[PDB]
């Protein structure tokens, strides 16, 4: 397995693993779950009533020192009854380390904003609710940031279809740029790529 | 319980006694790889792709065929059950031709997808490969012999489903070929299906070929109304155009299996087709019109009829939507003659009780019975799928089969009784050895075919089969959740045009004549211009021009079955719903709409304006009818045998003889068939 | 091999030829149709076909990594040619 | 069943929330007509705002009503300050749209569309 | 091509023409296949 | 002005058809025996309510809910229709 | 207290943006997608689909294509299970219908039954 396979880090893995659990005991409140991935990456999945205060705790403690914040997302997840999934991306320069926070929510609940801990998240929840209509409370300034200025409805959903319900073109007797129904002159052809066999026998869900 | 236990993988699961190991492995979600065995045919155990280790032993098993016994533990995913799958699949792949971009499988190969699931990546064969002489089996199959890996699926599916015996090995070693030995057609009712289980593309569908690519093409469920036995079908398109059609799964009705007319009858929906309203002119040629003045003339006409003055023929392949659209719109002027087609006689209870036009037991019952007595029918042509069941009770149950009519092959042996009604009278009374046979018989089953039932005499057929039956089932060991007489029906659209209420044949129009025809695709020829008074306003509704189209006056462009949302009952009271694959052509419209829009404009507007509401109506009239995918029982045997006791219809001298003798008569039976060249080439085939 | 047709209209290679009450030879007014004039089933019909002493040949379209993928063809029967599936060249046994 | 709020505890300060935006877009109506030089009248604006809170208004959820609210009121900052210009305004008004029939026979007649 | 000529082929242009947009020579495009629905002729005789 | 067919819908196994179900076994002979042209369609369901439909001349249709009725009920409805003919 | 009580059905139609012909007008399909014939992999029929009726595709005029008006066209969702199928499309307001799921029967096999002594499941050959 010399060449063609990635080789694997063991010490990373045990040294998140124990970071895992310091985290995970020291706020037992919020942390509902604490996994390794194989590629030695630590998520901890946490209530979403706890986004403040285990943010607050990775930036400001001694062990922890999470001072940047990388990349803030939102994934939709249609079948699960709270289908937005929040991930945070920190980043400590201290000991050289990456961590990942993740919580939930669904259309209607409001998320407590992290803007008071981290100042990238103003554009990046900005964008969250532009694409995925998450609401923030307590936010200065949250409004549409990439989307037309009269648009209706949230793009990166997985019910939002992929060409959207209007289109632009103009209009010489109104002498306008108009919105109308959507034609295509060709379709998007759909392409159905899934294998019937099973590929990875370790992922392989139990039956009903 | 006797159940032992087994362990996949470490982990344990009961399983009954004569398990395979594949079929444990597949109780926890496991799906071992294969090329030969197949769940509905016998096993052979030959490709030897599904080795896998059993612990603490050192050889590995074919779990196609091994039992388990009670201990075993399973590991599907060890180091040398993977070492044998990669032999395994270096030796199949190296005599495979470089046809993958030129061969139909590609995108949809079980080869190509459990090579690159199971198999190595690269090939150490430096030699030269095979080639294998190709074969001609018929119009319907293409052969390609160098890209079969001899799994004989052909051989097994040929003989133990088909019951055919013509397809065979000859040779041995590395030459040994599959194949009829001779130049042979392998022409029978059910041969597209060898082009389904071939696991490679050696087998593939002649009229499809290199046409489309399996990847880019939508599937689309629906339900195959070719005949009466319910087949559900997935239609795939691409592009808004209909490619292929493959059978869907069904365990109690085509188990994954369809007939040829089915599969083959889409490059005939496409041609010949009613795409615009025509009227007459002043020469008498149909002309084309808009819809407008169409529906105009159509409802001008209507609105003068009254009584007995308007009828309607409802023809094969029509919806119940349309059928209760017309019956409303029919009943607005004060109309009752709604016919069709196919006879079946009303002499006694009629249509009335859903039991003595069912087919009550289950088309998945003939697997419970003993005995099964055929009357008047040839089952091989009017339902293959039914004859597939019978088959396959007459192979596994060891079912006792008798039939009363023409000697036809049934692909099994049974007991040709005769064919004169006086056998059915003789049956009853006793004199007979098979009587004694239907007497010792612990699930009795008497089927009568709907051919049978077009004769003059069909009604006194009809009274003696049910005497017969209600003889075995008052007195003889029946439970009484057993159900004896049954009907097999030829007609899609019979079924549900009894239960809504239609006159069954067309005698009623024959008795009174009408001043004004409606034909909702009654393209049987039951009624021409002869009968009808000297200036009759024919309307036609359909989707194709065959033979009510040239006599009509106006013609409305309908849908075909593939066009609409449509609600079907097949032969055994099960109804089923066809969705929408592709959309009319032209100005074709769907036919219940029309019949609104045709109230609409006449002034008779009918209380539903969507398809939803049109249900409601259509569960208004009979609840069955909007329950989707189940059977609902029918009681009251007894009522209608006191019934059809009454008029004693005299039995008529001429034997029993199905229309459908060979297999040249079972291509062309619709329009839709007619207007196939795929059907055309097949009779062409078989006459010669 | 190009054809003509009432119209006047050029018959390309897959049959194609707009109708004469057809709207659609409007865009052909004032311009001209673009047909290729190398049928490519008229020019694999010139090709001779090659006789080997062989049951079976090998056909890789010549070149070798820069034809088709190599095949393999049978030619057991005697009434008719083996046709490569891929470059249309057909085989013959010398016996 | 007890959810966590946004702005409204129950329907009485949604139905507030409400009152107050509509409060706002019928005061700003004019100032929109007259600065984006629009071709329509104020009775028109007015009649298109009316419409759209009579379209929303079949809603009985707190929450729902809330997060229509702040809609709202992003697209009343949203014209306030000149960010859409008069295509973005002109767009609630469909003039250049065909005019959809909505009888059945129309429909019929046009085509498959149910 | 005056040191290594290229290879001679039956198919090749053996006059080759320059950008022709905008001249009667343009490429105009349309649909290569034919027609996939064939239509029902009706009859051209009477009735009667 | 006249009647056309009678509907009689109702279910194998609830105890609110059996009322139906026992009229249909004891008289429903007699009943066609006394109307041969008219149709009088018995329609079984899973799960179906009891109900008699009575359609009249032009499309005329009446509703009459069995419901947890006994076998002389149903018989008095059946009389009440047959005899009403409007 | 932080936490309101809502008694009412969860209803979001008026939040998504689609317009209300998209929304009335259509039938949403909830299904666990058949096997495919070709093949005997049952690696598709895992999970639960959602999906919605074909509307009309034209040709165009000019290249042939297909032409559609229809959004929805290549809309497919999928859910782990069927409730979960049936509570989207209740709260997204589309009238839906939802088909079981269809699984096969266990069968007996058995290698010694193809040279059985006084049976007619013997085979003919091998
Ligand atoms: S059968 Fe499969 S492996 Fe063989 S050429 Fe066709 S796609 Fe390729
Ligand atoms: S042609 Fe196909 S089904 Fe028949 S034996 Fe060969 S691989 Fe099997
Ligand atoms: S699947 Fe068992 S040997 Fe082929
Ligand atoms: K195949
Ligand atoms: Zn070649």
């Amino acid at each position: 397995t010399r060449p063609t396979v990635r080789p694997r880090n063991d010490v990373a893995h045990k040294q998140l693993s124990a970071f895992g659990e310091y985290v995970a005991e020291i706020l037992p409140k919020y942390v509902q779950q604490v996994q390794v991935s194989c590629f030695s990456e630590l998520e901890i999945c946490i209530h979403p009533d706890g986004v403040i205060p285990v943010l607050t705790f990775l930036r400001d403690h001694s062990n922890a020192q999470f001072k940047s914040l990388a990349d803030l997302t939102a994934v939709d997840i249609p079948t699960r009854q709270n289908r937005f999934e929040i991930v945070y991306n920190l980043l400590s320069l201290r000991f050289n380390s990456r961590i990942r926070v993740k919580t939930y929510t669904d259309e209607l609940t409001p998320v407590e904003s992290s803007v008071s801990v981290y100042k990238a998240a103003n554009w990046y929840e900005r964008e969250i609710w532009d694409m995925f209509g998450v609401f923030f409370a307590n936010h200065p300034d949250l409004r549409r940031i990439l989307t037309d200025y009269g648009f209706e409805g949230h793009p990166f959903r997985k019910d939002f279809p992929l060409s959207g319900y209007v289109e632009l073109r103009y209009d010489d007797e109104v002498k306008r740029v108009v919105a109308e129904p959507v034609e295509l002159a060709q379709e998007f052809r759909k392409f159905d790529l899934n294998s019937p066999w099973e590929a990875f026998p370790a992922y392989r869900q139990p039956p009903e | 319980s006797n159940l032992i236990e087994v362990f996949v993988d470490g982990q344990s699961v009961m399983v009954e006694p004569g398990t395979t190991v594949l079929q444990a492995c597949e109780k926890v979600g496991m799906q071992i790889p294969r090329f030969c065995y197949h769940e509905r045919l016998s096993v052979a155990g030959n490709c030897r792709m599904c080795l896998v280790e059993i612990e603490k032993a050192p050889k590995v098993v074919a779990a196609c065929a091994m039992p388990v016994m009670k201990g075993w533990n399973i590991l599907t995913n060890s180091e040398k059950t993977k070492k044998a799958r990669e032999g395994v699949m270096e030796f199949l792949l190296a005599n495979h031709p470089l046809d993958c971009p030129i061969c139909d499988q590609g995108g949809e190969c079980d080869l190509q997808d459990q090579s690159m699931m199971f198999g190595s990546d690269r090939s150490r064969f430096l030699e030269g490969k095979r080639a294998v002489e190709d074969k001609n089996i018929g119009p319907l199959v293409k052969t390609i012999m160098t890209r079969c890996i001899q799994c004989t699926r052909c051989i097994r599916f040929a003989s133990e489903i088909a019951g055919v015996d013509d397809l065979g090995t000859t040779g041995r070693g590395n030459d040994m070929q599959v194949g009829t030995y001779i130049e042979k057609m392998f022409m029978s009712e059910l041969s597209g299906n060898i082009i389904d289980i071939c696991p490679v593309g050696a087998l593939t569908s002649k009229p499809y070929a290199f046409t489309a690519r399996p990847w880019e093409t939508r599937k689309t469920e629906s339900i195959d109304v070719m005949d009466a036995v319910g087949s559900n079908i997935v239609v795939s398109t691409r592009t808004g155009e209909v490619m292929r059609i493959l059978p869907r799964m069904h365990e109690d009705i085509n188990e994954e299996w369809i007939s040829d007319k089915t599969r083959f009858a889409y490059d005939g929906l496409k041609r010949q087709r009613l795409t615009e309203p025509m009227v007459r002119n002043e020469k008498g040629l149909l002309t084309h019109t808009t819809w407008e003045d169409a529906l105009s003339r159509v409802a001008g006409m209507l609105q003068s009829c009254q009584g007995n003055d308007v009828a309607a023929i409802a023809g094969g392949l029509v919806d119940a939507e349309a059928l209760i659209a017309l019956k409303d719109l029919l009943n607005r002027v004060d109309s009752d003659t709604l016919c069709t087609e196919e006879v079946f006689p009303t002499a006694g209870a009629g249509t009335d009780l859903r039991s003595n036009y069912l087919l009550n037991t289950t088309i998945a019952g003939v697997e419970e019975a003993d005995v099964v007595l055929l009357v008047g029918t040839n089952p091989r042509f009017e339902a293959p799928l039914f004859n597939a069941r019978i088959r396959k009770s007459w192979l596994h149950n060891d079912l006792k089969v008798a039939l009363i009519g023409s000697p036809v092959d049934l692909t099994y042996r049974y007991d040709h009784l005769g064919d004169s009604p006086k056998i059915l009278q003789d049956i009853a009374s006793g004199s007979h050895p098979f009587s004694q046979v239907l007497q010792e018989a612990k699930k009795p089953m008497v089927v009568l075919g709907s051919s049978a039932l077009q004769r003059n005499d069909g009604a006194a057929i009809l009274a003696a089969v049910s005497n017969i039956a209600q003889k075995i089932r008052t007195s003889s060991g029946v439970t009484g959740d057993w159900k004896v007489m049954n009907i097999l029906h030829r007609i899609a659209s019979q079924v549900a045009a009894l239960d809504l209420g239609y006159k069954p044949g067309v005698e009623a129009i024959r008795k009174n004549p009408p001043k004004m025809l409606f034909l909702l695709g009654a393209d049987g020829g039951c009624v021409t211009r002869q009968d009808l008074p000297k200036d009759c306003f024919i309307v036609y509704q359909g989707h194709h021009g065959d033979v009510g189209a040239p006599i009509a006056d106006v013609i409305l462009p309908g849908a075909a079955y593939t066009e609409k949302s449509a609600t079907y009952v097949n032969t055994e009271g099960r109804a089923q719903q066809t969705k929408v694959a592709v959309m009319p052509p032209g100005l074709a419209r769907e036919d219940w709409k029309i019949i609104r829009a045709l109230s609409e404009i006449a002034g008779m507007t009918l209380p539903y304006d969507t398809l939803d509401q049109v249900r409601n109506r259509l569960e208004e009239v009979s609840p069955n009818l909007v329950r989707y995918d189940d059977v609902e029982g029918a009681n009251y045997f007894q009522q209608a045998s006191e019934l059809s006791k009454l008029v004693n219809q005299q039995l008529l001298a001429d034997p029993l003889v199905p229309p459908q003798l060979t297999i040249k008569d079972f291509y062309m039976t619709d329009s839709i068939s007619r207007a196939s060249q795929t059907m055309a080439k097949c009779v062409k085939a078989v006459t010669e | 091999g190009v054809r003509t047709s009432p119209t006047g209209e050029k018959v390309t290679h897959t049959g194609q030829v707009y109708d004469d009450e057809d709207y659609r030879r409007v865009r052909f007014v004032g311009r001209q149709k673009e047909v290729n004039e190398n049928f490519a089933i008229d020019l694999i019909a010139e090709q001779p076909v090659s006789q080997v002493g062989s049951r079976v040949i090998s056909c890789d379209g010549g070149g070798g990594a820069l034809g088709h993928p190599r095949v393999y063809i049978n030619l057991d029967k005697e009434t008719k040619t083996g046709t490569c599936g891929y470059c249309g060249l057909q085989f013959r046994q010398q016996h | 069943t007890s959810v966590k709020p946004i702005f409204s505890r129950d329907m009485n300060e949604a139905k507030r929330r409400v009152r107050e935006l509509y409060r706002a877009w019928y005061r700003e109506v004019p100032n929109t007509v007259h600065l984006f030089q629009l071709d329509i009248s104020v009775k028109q604006g007015r009649d298109k705002v009316r419409e759209m809170f009579k379209k929303n208004a079949h809603v009985t959820d707190p929450r729902v009503v809330d997060l229509l609210v702040i809609k709202g009121k992003m697209e009343l900052e949203e014209t306030i300050n000149v960010w859409k210009q008069r295509t973005h305004v002109m767009r609630f008004f469909h003039e250049t749209e065909a005019p959809r029939p909505k009888d059945f026979l129309s429909k019929f007649y046009v085509g498959h569309d149910p | 091509p005056t040191v290594k000529p290229p290879t001679a082929r039956k198919f090749i242009w053996t006059n080759h023409k320059f950008n022709l947009s905008g001249t009667p020579q343009q490429y105009v495009p349309y649909s290569t296949t034919r027609k996939k629905i064939q239509e029902w002729v009706p009859p051209s005789t009477p009735y009667k | 002005l006249g009647l056309r067919e009678i509907r009689i819908h109702l279910c194998q196994r609830s105890p609110g058809s059996q009322g139906v179900r026992d009229f249909i076994e004891k008289r429903y002979v007699e009943l066609k025996k006394a109307n041969p042209d008219l149709p009088i369609l018995i329609r079984e369901c899973s799960d179906v309510q009891p109900k008699l439909w009575a359609r009249y001349a032009f499309g005329q249709e009446k509703n009459v809910s069995l419901n947890n009725f006994s076998a002389d009920q149903v018989t008095r409805a059946l009389e009440n229709v047959l005899s009403s003919k409007a | 207290t932080q936490l309101i009580t809502v008694d009412e059905k969860l209803d979001i139609t008026t939040l998504t943006g689609v317009p209300e012909e998209h929304i009335k007008t259509r039938k949403a399909r909830i299904f666990v997608p058949a096997r495919n014939n070709m093949q005997s992999g049952v690696n598709n029929t895992k999970k639960w689909k959602m999906e919605f009726d074909t509307r009309e595709r034209w040709e165009n005029p000019l290249m042939g294509w297909a032409s559609t008006a229809d959004p929805l066209s290549n809309l497919v969702l999928t859910f782990s299970t069927k409730e979960d199928a049936i509570a989207f499309a209740e709260k997204n307001g589309w009238s839906y219908d939802v088909e079981e799921r269809k699984v096969p029967k266990p069968k007996s096999k058995s290698y010694g039954a193809n040279f059985s002594w006084n049976k007619r499941t013997r085979v003919s050959t091998k």
